[PDB]
């Protein structure tokens, strides 16, 4: 048990943050825009 | 309620915080205080 | 503070208490460790 | 270190910090608020880790 | 609101050190206070309690000679604004007990917010971490939403 | 509780009549491609169907509940914000897959290893965090 | 001279680390004994450098000047466990943290060594927000 | 893997688990072929194509060698050793791990994990050193 | 026991009930209260008085009564319904005993 469960938490917590990496690092153009800049987002203002 | 709660709001918490890091480094002011980083280790090394 | 009947509104020292500083200790030793080590992977980059 | 590893999680910590306030000394039972200076111990760890 | 330009004295380094120090006392006395219940007080409470007019004096007068020499551009400053209010609080409570005034001493725990204000430096790194958090509000506008939806489908 | 009942009655009506409105205007299909169209739609025949069943459980009007959602489109950078990470977790299905593995492997172990113990043991000692392995943790 | 001092540090970290509730009274001798030995191998190590290498180009060093605290440390515990029996800090113990030049063999020493420059770069902003974290605590301590 | 979730722990005699025990002979015979065939279409030396060489085969061997092995204890007398029979039957666990290899976009994600572990190795390395620090000063402050 | 382990006395029980005595203290002070007037015998005289910040008498008697069975009984009463509030005066107390 002692093994079992110190394991667990390292490999959950590992496994979850490189899911949260993944996710992050997928959309980090649009988290790093800038308005100034033209970017895909400012294009949807342009079709309605 | 804990997924959508807590370890959603917690990525994008993480996404939105890293991207403004990255921001921030870029900046004008922030650049020169590494450059001048840059330039002191150059001459340690040199020095040394 | 009485109790349930008289002591909820107490309730928002500890709302705000845990929400400001569940946030605020991740933005400031997340910039900590963002900022250092960003400027470690370019300081080793340029001197190789 | 199994101890530790547990306050890293923090799942339990104020339980092991009671503890460690309350302890007297070796073989000897504990006493409530006897050194409350090794609340620095915690302190300082959670900065750390 | 001053009489113009008269013999308007303007500030000299020792001055803010001095306004300091006594900050610094202010947070220490405020640290050394027990609480006990029903009404009771310690020997020591009514010492660190009588302190209070000297403190709130000095507080008075360092905000009267910045008001004056900056003629009431002294509202401008957020830091100032602060300070205002913690001295309008203090003097309120201090000054008088008809009304009931136990409640005004709770402001008295911002006084050691004066330390960002009086040190330069510190403004500039707390500048720093309330631009992070401007984007995190928006966060907040989905948690507060998601918080919202699942409490009425937890009151059904 | 009476009066919060009949206040659902006069909102599912409206509510209808917004689905009615718009089908003849967009017309039947046209309409009938737009996700949040279905969404109303399904959202209403839902509602609907409580009522007369009671004249003649509804845990489905609190899909009524999440009509709150479409006023997330008028803010427009939470709704770029939300839909963003939305999709992404879409294209990153094998790594929510390697999660679920972590939870079956420790799941079966557990089992095989720690299945035995039991449940019913209970005294007036009552150590609760003694024993946490009970009813509802096993 | 380097890897054997190196070696040393090795031995006196397992040294610390054999301590427990109910040890064997020959191995509190040992040990008792051991950590005099320990610490007179380490002072000597530092006379030898400091004569060797000069007093100004010696404590001008920073990895010397830490040898020099946790020496100066060990020479406090010792004393002070006399004169207050009971308690024991186990300070030696950071002399393990000189194992971490291990790494400058390796090729991720460039990488180690740039964090803890620019970490010592901003010690001074970094200080600043640990204060300012600090205050908040104390704000809120007092409202409550 | 689906037969390993429906298995009863608290009931070994459930009529449930008599008709599961069927199940896994068959599926132990089906990674027995597929076992001597991979040696015979590979080589058991070492060629550089060896079957052992990759790292999953080891791990392919030892599910079907623990399964086998299980039943030479219970085929001699049944109940004799309770104890390491029921150690044996743990191995099973690993049949999900089997997967990872065969699909190609499950191991691309896989050795991205094993990528991130490469890059924090180094720190974790120091983490362990400055959290061993901790453990040594915690024993010497409230030991016995 | 009692009888053969000592002589009659004249016993002022002094009970603090200043503020900081609040809570479990209280129950404490008044379960402590009874108990030592359990070890009182006929031929003992008693009187329980209390002092927050000046002293009064807990019940009815003034003075100083024989512990009886009923005396005993309206003492225990008495201090079973006392409230802390105050600060302390010993000075008070004492020169009251
Ligand atoms: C922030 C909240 C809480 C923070 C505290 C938590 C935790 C504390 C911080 C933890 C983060 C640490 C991350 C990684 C730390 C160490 C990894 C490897 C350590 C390491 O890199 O080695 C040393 C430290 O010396 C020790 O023996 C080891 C002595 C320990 C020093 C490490 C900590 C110092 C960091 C400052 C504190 C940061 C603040 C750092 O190297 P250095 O910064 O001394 O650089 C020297 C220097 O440039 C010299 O020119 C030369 O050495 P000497 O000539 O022999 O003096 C060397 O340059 P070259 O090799 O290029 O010639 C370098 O070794
Ligand atoms: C984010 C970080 C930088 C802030 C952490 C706050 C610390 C500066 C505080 C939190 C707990 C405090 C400790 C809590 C308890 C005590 C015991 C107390 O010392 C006594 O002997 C008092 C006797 C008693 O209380 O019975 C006062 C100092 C000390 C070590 C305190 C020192 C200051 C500490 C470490
Ligand atoms: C830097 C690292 C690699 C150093 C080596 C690891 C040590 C910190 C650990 C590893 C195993 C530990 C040991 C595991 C178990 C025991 C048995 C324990 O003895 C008893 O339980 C009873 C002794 C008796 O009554 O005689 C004493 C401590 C000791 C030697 C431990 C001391 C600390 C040890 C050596
Ligand atoms: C999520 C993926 C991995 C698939 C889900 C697997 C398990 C969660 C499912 C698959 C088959 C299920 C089992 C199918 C049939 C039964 C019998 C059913 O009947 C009984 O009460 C026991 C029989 C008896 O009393 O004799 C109890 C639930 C159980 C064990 C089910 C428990 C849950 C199981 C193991
Ligand atoms: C895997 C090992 C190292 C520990 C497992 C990680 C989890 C359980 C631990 C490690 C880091 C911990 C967090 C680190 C950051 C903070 C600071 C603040 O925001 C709230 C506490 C909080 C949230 C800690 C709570 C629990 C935490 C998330
Ligand atoms: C950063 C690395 C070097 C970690 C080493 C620092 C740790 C181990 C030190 C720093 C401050 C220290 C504390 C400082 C003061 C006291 C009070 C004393 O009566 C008991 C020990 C105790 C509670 C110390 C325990 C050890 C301690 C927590
Ligand atoms: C090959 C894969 C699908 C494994 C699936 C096996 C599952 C679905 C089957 C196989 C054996 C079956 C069990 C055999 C034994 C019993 C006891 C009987 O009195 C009731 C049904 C019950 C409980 C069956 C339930 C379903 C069951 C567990
Ligand atoms: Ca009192």
């Amino acid at each position: 048990a002692y093994f079992y469960f110190v394991s667990f938490i390292f490999l959950c917590s590992f496994l979850m943050l490189n899911l949260f990496v993944a996710v992050i690092m997928d959309n980090f153009e649009y988290l790093t825009r800038d308005s100034s800049i033209l970017g895909p987002h400012h294009l949807d203002e342009y079709v309605r | 309620l804990i997924i959508i709660g807590s370890f959603f709001m917690l990525n994008l918490v993480l996404g939105v915080l890293s991207g403004e890091f990255a921001k921030e480094r870029e900046r004008v002011e922030n650049r020169r205080a590494f450059l001048k980083l840059r330039r002191q280790q150059q001459i340690e090394r040199e020095l040394n | 503070q009485g109790g349930v009947q008289g002591g909820m509104v107490f309730s928002i020292y500890f709302i705000v208490l845990t929400l400001f500083g569940n946030y605020t200790l991740l933005n400031v030793f997340l910039a900590i460790a963002v900022d250092n080590l960003a400027n470690a992977q370019e300081l080793t980059k340029d001197e190789q | 270190l199994l101890t530790l590893f547990t306050v890293s999680t923090g799942e339990g910590w104020p339980q092991v910090l009671k503890h460690s306030v309350d302890a007297t000394f070796e073989n000897q039972g504990p006493s409530p608020g006897y050194r409350m200076e090794m609340s620095i111990f915690y302190v300082v760890y959670f900065v750390v880790f | 609101v001053v009489r113009k330009y008269a013999k308007k004295i303007t500030e000299w380094p020792p001055f803010e050190y001095m306004i300091l120090a006594t900050i610094i006392a202010n947070c220490i006395v405020l640290a050394l206070e027990q609480h006990l219940p029903d009404d009771d007080k310690t020997p020591m409470s009514e010492r660190l309690d009588d302190t209070e007019p000297y403190f709130i004096g000095i507080f008075c007068f360092e905000a009267g000679i910045k008001i004056i020499a900056l003629g009431f551009s002294y509202l401008r400053n957020g830091w100032n604004v602060m300070d205002f209010v913690v001295v309008l609080t203090g003097i309120l409570a201090t000054v008088g007990t008809e009304f009931d005034l136990r409640t005004l001493r709770a402001v008295r725990v911002l006084r050691p917010l004066k330390l960002v204000s009086g040190i330069p430096s510190l403004q500039v790194v707390l500048k720093s971490i309330m631009k992070a958090m401007i984007p995190l509000l928006q966060i907040g506008l989905l948690l507060f939403f998601a918080i919202l939806i699942f409490a009425i489908i937890g009151l059904e | 509780e009476n009066a919060l009942r009949v206040f659902n009655i006069v909102f599912t009506s409206l509510f209808s009549l917004e689905c009615v409105l718009k089908v003849m205007a967009f017309g039947i299909l046209n309409y009938f491609r737009d996700a949040w169209n279905i969404f109303d739609f399904v959202t209403v025949l839902g509602s609907i169907t409580d009522i007369l069943v009671t004249e003649f459980l509804s845990f489905l009007r609190l899909f009524r509940a999440a009509r709150l959602i479409k006023l997330l489109r008028q803010g427009y950078t939470i709704r770029i914000l939300l839909w963003t990470f939305v999709q992404s977790f879409k294209a990153l299905p094998y790594v929510c897959l390697l999660i679920a593995m972590l939870f079956f492997i420790y799941a079966i172990i557990g089992m095989q290893v720690f299945g035995n113990i039991g449940i019913d043991v209970e005294d007036e000692d009552s150590d609760e965090d003694e024993f946490q392995i009970t009813e509802h943790n096993n | 001279f380097y890897w054997t001092v190196l070696s040393l540090v090795a031995l006196n970290t397992l040294c610390v680390a054999i301590v427990h509730y109910n040890q064997p009274e020959w191995l509190s001798d040992f040990l008792y004994y051991a950590e005099f030995i320990f610490l007179g191998l380490f002072m000597s190590e530092m006379f030898i450098k400091m004569y060797g290498l000069g007093t100004r180009p010696y404590f001008h060093s920073s990895f010397n000047c830490f040898d020099c605290g946790v020496i100066i440390g060990s020479i406090f515990e010792v004393i002070w466990a006399v004169i207050k029996p009971g308690t024991s800090f186990g300070i030696s113990v950071l002399r393990a943290l000189r194992l971490l030049r291990i790494f400058k063999v390796t090729k991720y020493w460039a990488s180690l060594r740039n964090l803890v420059v620019s970490l010592l770069n901003s010690m001074k902003s970094i200080i600043s927000l640990l204060f300012l974290l600090f205050l908040f605590i104390v704000v809120f301590a007092l409202l409550g | 893997s689906i037969a390993l979730a429906a298995e009863d722990p608290v009931q070994p005699n459930a009529p449930r688990n008599n008709v599961l025990r069927y199940f896994d002979y068959v599926f132990t015979g089906v990674f027995t072929f597929e076992m001597v065939i991979k040696m015979i279409d590979l080589g058991l030396v070492l060629h550089q194509g060896a079957y052992f060489r990759d790292l999953w085969n080891i791990l392919d061997f030892i599910v079907v060698s623990g399964a086998l092995v299980a039943f030479a204890f219970t085929g001699n007398s049944k109940g004799k050793d309770i104890n390491t029979i029921k150690s044996l039957r743990v191995l099973r666990v690993l049949r999900p791990l089997k997967t990872i290899k065969r699909l190609p976009k499950l191991k691309a994600v896989f050795d991205c994990v094993v990528n991130s572990l490469k890059n924090v190795f180094n720190i974790l390395i120091v983490y362990m050193l400055f959290m061993f620090i901790f453990a040594v000063v915690a024993v010497q402050l409230f030991k016995g | 026991y009692i009888q053969g382990a000592a002589s009659p006395k004249d016993m002022l029980i002094l009970v603090d009930v200043s503020g900081s005595v609040s809570g479990l203290t209280l129950k404490l002070i008044r379960t402590s209260v009874s108990e030592m007037l359990e070890t009182l015998s006929d031929d003992d005289f008693v009187n329980v008085a209390s002092f927050n910040s000046n002293a009064q008498d807990v019940s009815c008697f003034q003075h100083l009564v024989q512990a009886n069975v009923r005396n005993k009984k309206v003492l225990k009463d008495a201090v079973n319904n006392i409230t802390a509030k105050g600060i302390t005066d010993y000075k008070k107390g004492f020169s009251f005993a």
